[PDB]
């Protein structure tokens, strides 16, 4: 297959950056 | 023939009948266990735990000896644990409908009416477990027994069952009687009926209903209907995606606590199955930022249901 | 009405373990049997019978079976 | 029968009152009274609270007289207010939190003239800064244990949430008395007009603090910089020499040098900025 | 006759009596009815506390008129 | 003009009020009309409660207004 390859690369590409915020959310409220 | 397939292929009663004899008759089990734990029992809650328990074995299975000969230690169980105890039996015969009203007429105390409503109250309720879908004429019936709005423990037991037994269909007069049992303003009645009404609402988007509905959750007095109806609109709103927005929108701007945590849920049934990246994002960022815990855990209790297509994904975060 | 059919799993039984507790590969299985939605694809089809799965099997659910 | 899921709801003002009183007779159990409303069988709100004068015994306080009372209750109702008696209070001053062997029996006549009646109890001394130390209490008939039952049937996991203190356990607790769990009514008009605390006043913010002490400051911080500096190169050449295990021992007998350097640049750079950002926005909005 | 009296709860209690009752009858009447403790319970009217031994009669008190109970309260 | 009163018995009674009346007042027409004292009721009007310092005309409400209303029992 070499669909896929575009897709995937897609959605991890979605899926990373969304971690991004969590954390630098996180960080905020622990030391509050 | 063409007149029969309407029954064949639409009721369908054939395939729960054949899924019936499946369960009965390739039924496998022991109930050594429930002996190891039926000297366990100390408390209340564990004897109720263990008689919930036992049910979720037997689904359909009509199996219910292990009460018939542990009666007297069942006695020892009072109050709600008995509204429970009834309930469960509709699970044992899930399905079974053919003889199903006579079955639990079997046993009810319908002419007794004991003065621990409760014997009666659960039954309704077990009655509304068998017919989850195939309502039909029972639907009226429950309908009509609410009619008789003899004590609030029945009222609570026929408007869960009725409920459940009409989901989704959107018959007017259920909506009618739901909409008139609510108005009572009172803390046993309103939140049964709010389920009840999501129910029965299901995935309408019903917008008239809705505005109905929001109007005596903005001003109450008692919280047991808002901690109730917090699900019921949500489940009215099932996946209609960016058409429910106006509603989160609104949601997530409240101030009361429980309508706030109800936005969780209606975002979550909004999205189902699908991780769009602004719901994911806003769900998750509400749970780090809230001051009530309540709805801290609901903001990611919803993640499930927005991710479940995806399981190899939850680990990562 | 149901026909009297059988069927084969492929694979060691312990893949389909229903031990209620207190080497052939090929164990047989009756018209209706506790198949592990995981598995359903490891499952012989009835090959040796004069019936025929209609349905592609390898599939959950009913089917309706062709005599043949 | 009772349940496990009962919730009270107390004010601010009932809160702020009972603080003020408890800490006033802080050697001694003051005294008071409570009034609200059952809303339904599930949950109870208090609304506002009043003292009560006593003639102390050195263990305790009993109410003096019921005239007072008696006016009060109806003194007040000529301003709104009409609501009726629904608990009491008292304050023990660093103990812990349980009824005593008497306030059971006074307990006891509140609930056979109303079955609703709670117990509240408040630590004045050890509530610090938040965490305030509160509880409340009902009592239980010894007869339901002689048949063996227990109170409190149970539906719902949300009375579970907290575990009791070890010293509040060696009291009789559940063997005479069960706890009810508390929450705080609230409205966005009180708090916000309460978070004016500590606000000041807009010219406050436009002073420049004194040209001529100013750098009497500065250039007397900058010599114990000095002399601080002169001994900070002595603690980096010891850096490795002995067991580091150890290393932390050097530090407690005596002042190191990093460490007791910092909170100088800092209380430097934090005064020289702002004392010259007020000169330029003076110097710009006055002609 | 009967007479009645209320307390701070919004209670109220209707007692069958005569002029003749003395208050430890009343007391014992009231004690009868809800098993209050007689010494742990206080009776006001026309802004005077009770004693025992005068008899509604001398207290001048008229048909259905209402009395004021309050109660003992100590710590301890 | 008037303005109907559905009781949790399902017995709803026509009451005839202007906007200058006070729910005060309208309690004082229920206590008439229908006995019950004004301080075992509340009126809910399928919202917030009411409030006896207020007009008529401070809710809004017009003719043909229907409401409901339920009792107020206190102790026990």
């Amino acid at each position: 297959d070499l669909y896929s390859r575009y897709k995937k690369l897609q959605q991890e590409l979605e899926f990373l950056e969304v971690q991004e915020e969590y954390i630098k959310d996180e960080q905020k409220n622990l030391k509050k | 023939d063409q007149t029969l397939k309407m029954i064949k292929i639409l009721s369908g009663e054939m395939a729960i009948e054949l899924h019936l004899q499946f369960l009965i008759r390739n039924n496998n089990t022991d109930l050594m266990i429930l002996k190891n734990t039926k000297d366990a029992v100390r408390n209340s809650v564990c004897h109720t735990a263990t008689v919930i328990a036992n049910s979720f074995m037997h689904c359909g299975t009509t199996s219910d000896q292990f009460l018939r000969d542990n009666l007297e230690w069942l006695a020892r169980a009072t109050n709600w644990a008995k509204f429970t105890a009834t309930a469960s039996l509709g699970v044992i015969h899930k399905g079974h409908e053919k003889e199903a009203l006579q079955l639990m007429a079997t046993y009810l105390p319908k002419d007794t009416s004991p003065g621990s409503a409760y014997q009666e109250g659960g039954g309704l309720y077990a009655l509304g477990l068998i017919h989850a879908n195939h309502g039909g004429d029972i639907i009226d019936y429950l309908l009509n027994q609410l009619k008789n709005a003899s004590n609030d423990i029945v009222r609570h037991g026929g408007s869960l069952g009725l409920g459940l037994a009409a989901m989704g269909t959107a018959r007017q007069d259920v909506y009618d009687l739901l909409k008139t049992n609510l108005y009572q303003d009172d803390a046993v009645t309103g939140e049964a009926a709010g389920l009840a009404l999501g129910l029965v609402m299901l995935g309408s988007k019903n917008a008239q209903a809705i505005e109905d509905m929001v109007g005596y959750a903005q001003e109450t007095q008692h919280e047991k209907i808002l901690r109730g109806l917090a699900v019921g609109i949500a489940l009215v709103m099932y996946g209609r995606m960016e058409e429910a927005d106006a509603l989160i929108e609104s949601l997530c701007r409240d101030k009361d606590p429980i309508l706030r945590r109800s936005g969780m849920y209606t975002v979550a049934m909004a999205y189902c199955g699908s991780g769009n990246n602004k719901a994911i994002r806003r769900l998750l960022h509400v749970a780090v930022s809230d001051v009530n815990d309540d709805v801290r855990r609901a903001a990611v209790e919803s993640l499930g249901f927005i991710l479940f297509r995806t399981p190899e994904q939850c680990p990562s975060v | 009405k149901m026909p009297k059919v059988q069927y084969k799993s492929n694979c060691k039984p312990s893949t389909f373990a229903y031990p209620a507790p207190l080497e052939p590969n090929f164990q047989l299985l009756d018209n209706p049997a506790r198949v592990m939605p995981a598995q359903l694809k490891v499952l012989t089809m009835p090959e040796t019978c004069r019936y025929q799965p209609f349905k592609p099997l390898s599939i959950g659910g009913i089917i309706i079976l062709k005599d043949t | 029968a009772v349940d496990t899921a009962e919730q009270v709801y107390i004010s601010s003002l009932a809160l702020l009152k009972m603080l003020k009183h408890g800490r006033a007779g802080v050697p001694m159990e003051v005294m008071g009274l409570m009034l609200g409303e059952f809303v339904d069988d599930y949950t109870v709100r208090v609304i506002d609270v009043f003292a009560m004068p006593q003639s102390g015994t050195g263990v305790s306080v009993e109410a003096v007289d019921p005239v007072f009372q008696a006016k009060m209750l109806d003194m007040l109702k000529q301003t709104g207010r009409p609501e009726m008696v629904v608990g009491w209070y008292h304050s023990h001053p660093g103990f812990g939190c349980w009824l005593s062997g008497v306030d059971i029996n006074t307990q006891q006549s509140f609930e056979a003239l109303s079955e609703r009646a709670v117990a509240v109890v408040v630590d004045p001394i050890q509530s610090v800064k938040g965490k305030v130390v509160i509880d409340a209490f009902r009592l239980i008939n010894a007869n339901m244990m002689v048949l063996g039952h227990e109170p409190r049937q149970t539906t719902s996991n949300l009375g579970h949430l907290n575990k009791p203190s070890i010293q509040a356990l060696i009291h009789g607790l559940n063997r005479h008395y069960y706890s009810i769990t508390i929450n705080y009514r609230k409205n966005e008009l009180e708090q916000k007009m309460l978070l004016n605390l500590h606000k000041k006043s807009w010219m406050e913010g436009l002073t420049l603090q004194d040209y001529s002490e100013h750098c009497k400051h500065n250039e007397s911080v900058v010599k114990e910089m000095l002399e601080l500096a002169k001994n900070y190169n002595k603690a980096v050449e010891e850096e490795d020499k002995m067991t580091p295990e150890q290393l932390a021992i050097k530090n407690v007998g005596k002042q190191d040098p990093k460490r007791h350097l910092e909170e100088h640049v800092d209380v430097l750079m934090t005064s020289n900025i702002v004392q010259c950002l007020a000169a330029m926005l003076d110097t710009v909005v006055f002609k | 006759m009967q007479i009645f009296v209320k307390t701070l709860t919004g209670k109220t209690i209707t007692l069958e009596v005569e002029p003749s009752d003395t208050i430890e009858n009343v007391k014992a009447k009231i004690q009868d009815k809800e098993g209050i403790p007689p010494d742990q319970q206080r009776l006001i009217f026309a802004g005077k506390q009770l004693e025992d031994g005068r008899t509604l009669s001398d207290y001048n008190i008229q048909r259905e008129s209402t009395l004021h109970l309050v109660l003992r309260l100590r710590g301890g």
